[PDB]
């Protein structure tokens, strides 16, 4: 809970996935610091080029995209 | 053949819906599974049954879903032909 | 109208595409462009001029790529005879 610790456990680069059946998705920067504790990670769809907003709690347990 | 085809808005998703946007994904796939529609492409879910009171009832049943209203970016159905795979990559 | 849908094995492609899997997607779209196929909803790439004279031409370029053929998943066309928008959700 530094900024830094925190940062430095989004794994901006990688390319997941949302479930078994969500689409893929690769992993930006920062977006904002919730009070809840986790993170606003940055987020771009990968097949659609969209960019979203995913709480780094719920991003740090989504698999690799395949 | 029909398709269905959509996509999430992940803010919206993850505020609305009780788990996860995993189980948003996941729900989808389960609900379009009980009308024949398999999910080719994870935003495109296909059936090749061309009954549209089977579309009918499977579109309704997703608006069952409370979190679809409030987190959906956009929803499409079309009737497909002349489906195609590619495979000249040697 | 015609559609292209495509997926990329992810691995496979961050290893031989020179760049990685986000130009992998850009450059597969280029060639596609070349061919009028473009992306206004997510994930299809639609033309509307049925040719398919002209699809197959998109797909004889596509092979041109060097990394294509060991790093793609899947690629499909087809033809989207006519198709309705849903915002009776929003409701």
């Amino acid at each position: 809970s530094s900024s830094m610790e925190l940062r430095q456990q989004i794994p901006t680069g990688c390319i997941k996935q949302f479930g078994q059946f969500g689409v893929p998705y690769v992993v930006g920067e920062v977006a904002e610091f919730l009070p809840d504790g986790d993170v606003l990670v940055n987020i771009t769809l990968l097949q659609s080029g969209e960019k979203d907003i995913y709480r780094l709690s719920y991003l740090l347990e989504d698999p690799e995209a395949e | 053949m029909y398709a269905i085809a959509f996509d999430l808005v992940v803010k919206d998703t993850q505020d609305y819906h009780p788990k996860g946007v995993q189980e948003a994904y996941t729900d989808i796939g389960a609900v379009l599974a009980k009308f024949g529609f398999v999910r080719t492409q994870g935003s495109l879910y296909t059936n090749m049954n061309e009954d549209m009171a089977n579309l009918f009832q499977a579109m309704n049943a997703l608006k069952q879903l409370a979190w679809i209203s409030q987190s959906v970016r956009d929803i499409r159905a079309f009737r497909i032909e002349q489906w195609s795979d590619f495979t000249d990559f040697i």
